[PDB]
């Protein structure tokens, strides 16, 4: 049967398994439940006690698959995902769980229309002067998107910004524009 | 990570068929096709695709089967569906087969319709053990005179023939199947042979030219043609050879006796070789896999002479094997070698020498040896074998043996002459009592003051005339099998006279 | 039909993902957005609906993500008698610059073999005019032929010398294949082509097809333009019942094309680096190649022998598909003699008194059975010299060194390296040269007087030319 | 393995070549005179 | 314990476990099939999976189908019982004659013997046959290759040697027939059966059968050593005797070996041998040795591949080799019966410290004569026809009858003692008989009857 | 405790693959629970890879495998002379223990 | 630039064995399979694809060239090896050195028995 491709992709198991359960859900337009109830397994497997039981390779693979079987049955999960741990833990992959969830975030991080922006700047930033740097960076998207900026900073650069929307990419970093000086100057 | 673990099947999992008796491809190439399911399924069963293609399942693993095709990988697409077929491989065997050509799975590829045979049998069955088997006794001819004197086969023997390329293997081989038309046509029934000629990665038009051949001889009526030519599957030729063995086994089941020619073995090592590979099994030695000699010694394992308990029945075993530049110990050489009874072992010095056949005698060995013989090439081919043996011990002192001893220079001269007698021409075969009456001619001592080159045409004309005025004593000789005194002093006579009489 | 897109570009091996309809293997795939045609030959199913592909040509600018369209056939070549005078390469398009090639019908490379069925048992000598390869090891009428040598033997030019002689002693479209060979040989012979009115520029009655996959192809093209040369000579075979002449050279690259993808399309490498998949390969191409009831093609394949090894899996594998092999020896090649064939190594299907005759049969043999003890009193030369051997044996070694020089012969087209004009020596000439040669009649003549001559009558004129001279 | 020592091109290859190649150009100077 | 299957992949099968993961070596049976399918573990895979090497042929194999651990490595009967019968690896009868009934099992897979156990002094075993007792003797708890096949009467010296340390020490014999060929391996049975070492009838057989066939899966072939060894290592350590262990073929144990270690992913090692070559013949010959109950001395078939002695086979063979016996077919051809070839065979125990100073002496002179007629032949003064007239007196009674052929050939056979041919080629040495003819010691035992035949 | 034990998830070519053993140094001597020694060659994120000095018949899956804290080292000393032992410092010469006050890497 | 312009160039390649060397050490640490020597599959194409841009341009096309005369070093004189076979079954001919003739005294140690030129006295002056 025809597979329903991501907007992004992600590789590995937990790549392939987060595809997996993209198109089993958008066939079903569940998406936003399955993402909750994702984030709601990782909530719950993270906790110290089942990442110690259940991630235990001494201990027999059917009794931990229904130990998972207990754990989303007991808390209301939809088949989708309920299965889908099922399966996760009848493969042995169960370690690799929270990566799906990860994988399966930052393709609904895409599907929302969230492009990373990095800022990198010398000195914390003015908030005024962001609010208008974000204004301007919003023009670089089309429509559907918002900018997660992440205004990092390094003061290694002297002065100026370095800006990264997805994979486009400004460096109007002043060390930039003194190394090309020093460049054209040497040659 | 994982040959199952494609998005398909686990977004199918995640949504929520039968996987017992049916599977879907989840990866063709190469002739190997990664199934999904077939949970139900046997090592080694036959499954069909849905483009009707046949399939060999030989990985069962935990997640996946590695079925080899029967056939183009083109006709197989991701997601196809396979069936069981519920049974190991097997073949039809019978004497409805004796006089077709078929493939490596016992279907007809010469047009004159389906074999009409009622009996079918695995290919894969285990040899004879110990207690059934008796002691190889009886001689399998094969009219050749270097191989019925010096290299001598029985019936349920294992002999192998080994040289390089074009220096005259098939052509024994089908010596070897020609002769058995006397043998064919006459009424006694315990020297009656039924042949089986199993190609292996040959042309298709060198196939045609043998069956030519084998039908200008009359030699059809009783022979099996399996081929598995050079554009089958690697898994078709690899079958091949065990469908021929099976097809003998009907035979050495039921009180007859059989011969099989796997020509040749190195090329069904090959395509093995290839189907391993490209299962990711672990290779070995040239590539090759663990269990390519559990292959071969499986394989000729199952030529075996039965006891009377059994039925008395036979399956003698001729396998072929090119060797590259006389390399004997190459790893399938080395194998089939060691797995076999002896081997008939061709030079290409001793064919562009002149000696056709050109088997070289200090190489070839039969562990069965005078067992496989009757009395009077016993009484003729000891002595002619120590003349040999002596001959080819004092051969380097040659192109100076006229400044040597007497001893020497007729230890040369006997060699030479018996050299010459074991030429043979293509095609012609020899019955027994007539190479005992040339060998006798040979060792005697009657060809001494004849000239080499003339040799050979003595040997002919000598044997005309034995054919036409002295039917009595060749009668004799093959009817009591030794050459008793009476019939010694006969040859005798009949040799001196005909050496006073000769030009 | 199907869209797909590359999602992997490693050398000339290219991953291509689809979404509905993934196309079959062998198929033929345009890759969409480049101004030159690049053609990828799907290979394996990966799973995952990709499929992994050799590509035609070079794979430089592909980019991931990029857009292929599915041909839905094998790759498909023009066929049909306007190919003739024309150059093609794996693809089908021309490259001669004289604009399309247009045929009413297009044919797959990819096509099954003829059936047990369809074989012809049928032997006819094809007389070539070369005294070596007439008297020990004949060709037929028919038959794959195969020349077996190492680098700088002579396979190109005993292969444009039997061009030459039967290509224009034969009237049934010819074809010639270069396979991973040098672009200066294709020149060459094209223009040879051209000037000896075999193709007609002008007044289109040419009757050779070419097709060329040169050294520069990547591994894809070199190892399916045998397959494109292969399709052309069976349209002529089989669509109209004529005799064909198929010349391919080299053929070994077919084989060593292969190789140069195996590890990339995921495969645990053979002996001496072969892919696994070697001799089936050469076997589904070889079987094609083939007279069948319907017609006929004489195949006269070139084959390269890497480091003059013949034990090498590529030639060795080859052998078995050849009916009258022709070995190349270097050793003989040094000793001046030209062709460089090898007389204890050449093999004929047709070296059959019941084929040729008693006295054809008996003259080849007696002069292997010469040149043998010629090799094993070499020996006994080496240890003691010449001067101690029965006259008898210095007679054998006089005449063994006559028949070397004899069976040496002038080429027409190698009259720019001898100097010397070419001959074409009957097959009854030859017969009666040598069996002369044998019985003793020349014991007289000097042995060079016999080297790069035609018929006896030639030796004879030569013996005089040096005795009045020398 | 006949004509292995001029195959192997050795010291003992060469001096072979270089007496057959004398006696046969003495031999071929002794007939081409009597012509 | 039970499991499934969850691979098979030729001769290699996973299988799961649910509770109580079998240990490795232990042999598991595959259920539901016609004949008995033994499975051996070579490796814990984790997730509960065990690798196994099959014993038999894994086609009809069912991914799922239940595999049931039996407790220990492969068990095969051991006992009195044993004698005149043929058992497989996995010691079930493959002769037709019935169940071997004996009281007790044996596991295949057993520890060499301690430190301790170990006895610190050589001994000779006198076998009764003259050549071998003199030129090259064997040692108690030895290993000892055997060259030459077929011609030189291979199987009638084995049976002479069973026959012999049958009846001088009351040692019975083990013959395993590691890649045995199946048509000589009826030949062997039916020759033993017509010489009497091996009686149908009553309890008097003296060897003990086990024929691991050239048409069994590698791991079989690796494993009928070991059960052979298990056989000979009962008949010791529980009847203190001196046993003989014939191996035939040695090379095969080690090529099957090799092939059982390609077949589970190992790397190869030099010339495509396992990387535990050496380690799998320690495991094997260790167990081979004299302990203070009794001995077990091992007659080894030794093939030689490509005729290079430096092959990692052969090399790692003699490194545990203690003697050596050449039967060469220049001594058949020659008449002498056995051929054993007395220049080429050797002995490490041929020391005046461990035979003695006379027996040492004695050996080497008839050594170097034989040498000496060697280089005379290749002459061919004053005394060196003397030395031509006693090298070929020795040569002679260096020649036996056997017992196992007085059927065939009539003549009487004979079990010299060691004393007797110390003392008879001695005596031929010094001259003592100078006088009698050269025919005079063509088949005979001690020098007595040689001078009794020269009286005739 | 997963820092001073683990256990045994692979055994086999004389590796065994051992889950836990979180404090273990390289080059470490662990006991085994069947009382093999072995010693801690591979350091990795999720396993020790030990090197077992014995036989593997005698270690499952699944195996506690204790550490001993100290790096691979034998009794030295004058109380040898006159023993044999074997590698790892074990008499094997049936004359009792070996009195040793001081070890050696 | 040069063949394409009319003028004729001359290149010389020393050596392509070392260019092979860098060559297999780039697709090693690709991690693309090894093949035979550990050398990458396509080796002959690495050289084929480079010494096919040698070439003689007709007049339409200018009627410049380029010539190539590459090098490669033998182990041993281990004409036989894989890269010293790639390259020998790519060029027109080639100029075998030895080290027995370098050592006897013929300066430059050129093989005339080995050392063949495909093009031959095609390209020479009358005279010579
Ligand atoms: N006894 C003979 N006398 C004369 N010619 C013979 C004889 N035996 C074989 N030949 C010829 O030698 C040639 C090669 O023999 P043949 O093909 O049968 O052997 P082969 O090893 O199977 O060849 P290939 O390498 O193709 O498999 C044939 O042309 C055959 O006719
Ligand atoms: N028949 C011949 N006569 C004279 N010289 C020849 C002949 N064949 C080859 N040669 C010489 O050997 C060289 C190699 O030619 P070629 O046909 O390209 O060999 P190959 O194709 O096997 O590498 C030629 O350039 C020529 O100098
Ligand atoms: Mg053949
Ligand atoms: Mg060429």
């Amino acid at each position: 049967a025809k597979l329903v491709r991501p907007p992004v992709q992600v590789y590995g198991i937990e790549g392939r398994y987060a595809t997996a359960l993209y198109s089993a859900a958008s066939k079903q337009n569940k998406l936003e439940q399955v993402e909750k109830e994702l984030l709601r397994v990782a909530q719950i497997l993270k906790e110290p006690k089942v990442a110690a039981s259940v991630l235990n390779p001494y201990v027999k693979r059917s009794i931990k698959v229904k130990s998972l079987n207990d754990i989303t049955a007991k808390e209301r999960f939809s088949p989708l995902t309920t299965n889908l741990i099922n399966l996760l833990a009848e493969n042995g992959r169960l370690s690799n769980t929270q990566g799906v969830v990860s994988a399966f975030s930052t393709m609904m991080s895409v599907h929302r229309g969230e492009v990373p922006c990095t800022v990198t700047s010398a000195s914390p930033l003015e908030e005024a002067t962001l609010s208008e740097l974000k204004t301007v960076l919003k023009s670089f998207l089309s429509q559907g998107q918002v900018l997660k900026l992440e205004a990092k900073t390094d003061p290694s650069i002297l002065g100026g910004m370095i800006v990264r929307i997805g994979e486009k990419y400004v460096d109007m970093s002043v060390k930039t524009k003194i190394q090309k000086l020093g460049r054209a100057m040497r040659e | 990570t994982g040959t199952a673990e494609m998005s398909s099947i686990l977004e199918e999992r995640i949504l929520g068929v039968d996987l017992e008796e049916t599977g879907r491809v989840l990866s063709i190439g190469d002739g190997i096709a990664r199934v999904h399911g077939l949970r139900n399924v046997q090592a080694e069963e036959m499954v069909e695709f849905s483009s009707g293609l046949k399939g060999m399942s030989l990985n069962l693993e935990p997640d996946n089967v590695g079925v080899v095709v029967f056939g183009n990988d083109k006709l197989i697409k991701e997601g196809d569906i396979v069936k069981r077929t519920g049974a190991i491989v097997d073949v039809p065997v019978g004497e409805e087969l004796l006089g077709r050509v078929v493939d490596a799975l016992g279907n007809a590829i010469d047009g004159k319709g389906p074999i009409g045979s009622k009996t079918r049998r695995r290919v894969g069955l285990k040899a004879p053990g110990i207690i059934p088997r008796i002691s190889v006794r009886e001689p399998m001819q094969t009219g050749i005179k270097a191989v019925d004197s010096l290299v001598p086969i029985g019936r349920g023997q294992r002999e192998l023939i080994i040289g390089d390329r074009q220096t005259g293997k098939t052509s024994i081989a089908i010596d070897t199947i020609i002769n058995q038309k006397r043998f064919n046509d006459g009424s006694d029934e315990k020297k009656k042979l039924y042949c089986i000629y199993v190609a292996i990665g040959q042309k298709r038009s060198t196939v045609a030219q043998l069956v030519k051949r084998l039908t200008d001889a009359d030699a059809m009526k009783y022979t099996i043609v399996v081929s598995a030519t050079a554009s089958d599957a690697a898994p078709l030729q690899y079958l091949a050879p065990y469908s021929g063995c099976s097809m003998g086994e009907y035979f050495r089941d039921n009180g007859k006796h059989a011969l099989i020619i796997y020509d040749d073995l190195s090329k069904q090592a090959v395509a093995y070789r290839q189907m391993s590979l490209l299962l990711r099994r672990p290779p070995g030695r040239e590539a090759y896999p663990g269990d390519v000699f559990y292959l071969h010694s499986r394989l000729l394992e199952r030529a075996a002479k039965m006891n009377d308990a059994f039925g008395g029945g036979s399956l003698t075993a001729l396998p072929v094997i090119e060797t590259q530049a006389g390399d004997v110990s190459a790893y399938i050489p080395t194998n089939v070698i060691s797995i076999t009874d002896g081997q008939i072992f061709l030079e290409t010095e001793l064919f562009y020498k002149g000696i056709r056949p050109a088997i070289n005698v200090g190489l070839s060995v039969s562990r069965v040896g005078s067992a496989a013989q009757t009395r009077a090439m016993k009484q003729v081919a000891g002595t002619m074998k120590l003349e040999l043996a002596q001959y080819r011990e004092v051969a380097a002192f040659a192109q100076f043996g006229s400044d040597l001893d007497a001893a020497t220079q007729q230890l040369l001269s006997r060699g030479v002459r018996l050299t010459e007698l074991l030429k043979q021409g293509q095609y012609s075969p020899m019955a027994i009592e007539e190479q005992v009456a040339v060998i006798y001619a040979g060792v005697r001592g009657y060809l001494d003051k004849l000239e080499p080159s003339k040799i050979t045409k003595f040997e002919n004309a000598f044997l005309s005339h034995v054919v036409s005025q002295h039917q009595a004593l060749l009668g004799t000789i093959r009817a009591d099998g030794k050459i008793s005194e009476q019939s010694d002093a006969k040859l005798k006579e009949i040799v001196t006279n005909f050496l006073a009489g000769f030009e | 039909a199907a869209t797909g897109r590359i999602v992997a570009v490693i050398g000339a091996v290219v991953d291509v993902q689809f979404d509905e309809g993934l196309p079959p293997i062998l198929n033929a795939l345009e890759v969409q957005g480049r101004e030159t045609r690049l053609v990828l030959e799907v290979a394996q199913h990966l799973g995952e609906s990709t499929v992994r592909t050799i590509a035609m040509d070079g794979t430089e600018g592909l980019v991931r993500g990029q857009k292929v369209l599915d041909s839905g056939a094998p790759i498909k070549i023009p066929v049909g008698p306007e190919t003739l005078g024309r150059i093609m390469n794996v693809i089908g398009e021309p490259i001669d610059e004289r604009g399309p090639i247009k045929t009413k019908q297009f044919a797959p490379i990819h096509a099954e073999a003829p059936e047990f069925m369809e074989m012809s048992v049928e032997q006819e000598i094809l007389v070539t005019g070369i005294k070596v390869v007439d008297l020990l090891a004949p060709y037929a009428k028919g038959g794959k032929i195969g020349l077996f040598g190492g680098a700088g033997v002579g396979k190109t030019v005993l292969i444009m010398e039997l061009i030459n002689n039967v290509a224009k002693a034969h009237g049934g479209y010819s074809v010639f294949a270069g396979v991973g060979e040098r672009t200066r040989e294709g020149n060459d012979l094209y223009h040879e082509m051209i000037e000896s009115g075999v193709i007609n520029l002008k007044d289109a009655t040419s009757k050779v097809a070419l097709v060329y996959g040169q050294m520069n192809e990547p591994p894809g093209a070199r190892a399916r333009v045998a397959l494109t040369g292969l399709t052309v000579a069976e349209y002529f075979r089989d669509q109209e019942g004529q005799d064909v002449l198929l010349f391919i050279d080299n053929i070994f690259r077919f084989t060593q094309a292969g190789s140069e993808v195996s590890a990339l399309l995921g495969r645990i490498p053979s002996a001496v680096g072969y892919q696994p998949t070697l001799a089936t390969d050469m076997g589904t191409m070889q079987e094609r190649i083939t007279t069948t009831k319907k017609g006929s093609i004489t195949s006269v394949q070139a084959i390269y022998v890497p480091a003059d090894d013949l034990t090498d899996p590529a030639p060795a594998t080859t052998f078995a598909h050849l009916d009258a092999t022709t070995v190349l020896s270097r050793a003989i090649a040094e000793l001046g003699i030209y062709p460089a064939v090898d007389p204890l190594d050449s093999t004929s299907r047709i070296m059959d008194p019941n084929i040729v005759g008693s006295e054809h049969y008996d003259v080849a043999r007696g002069v292997q059975k010469i040149l043998q003890d010629y090799k094993s009193l070499q020996d006994i030369i080496a240890i003691l010299g010449m001067d101690e051997l029965s006259e008898e044996d210095k007679l054998t070694v006089s005449r063994a060194r006559k028949i070397q020089r004899f069976l040496s012969q002038p080429f027409q087209v190698a009259e720019v390296f001898t100097g010397h004009m070419g001959k074409l020596v009957p097959l009854k000439e030859t017969i009666k040269g040598f069996q002369q040669i044998l019985a003793g009649e020349y014991d007289h003549l000097p042995e060079q007087a016999f080297y790069m001559v035609g018929p006896i009558e030639e030796a004879v004129a030569k013996a005089d030319k040096l005795a009045e001279e020398h | 393995g006949a004509g292995s020592i001029r195959e192997a091109g050795g010291a003992f290859g060469k001096r072979e070549q270089a007496e057959e190649e004398r006696y046969f150009r003495a031999q071929s100077r002794e007939q081409l005179a009597a012509l």
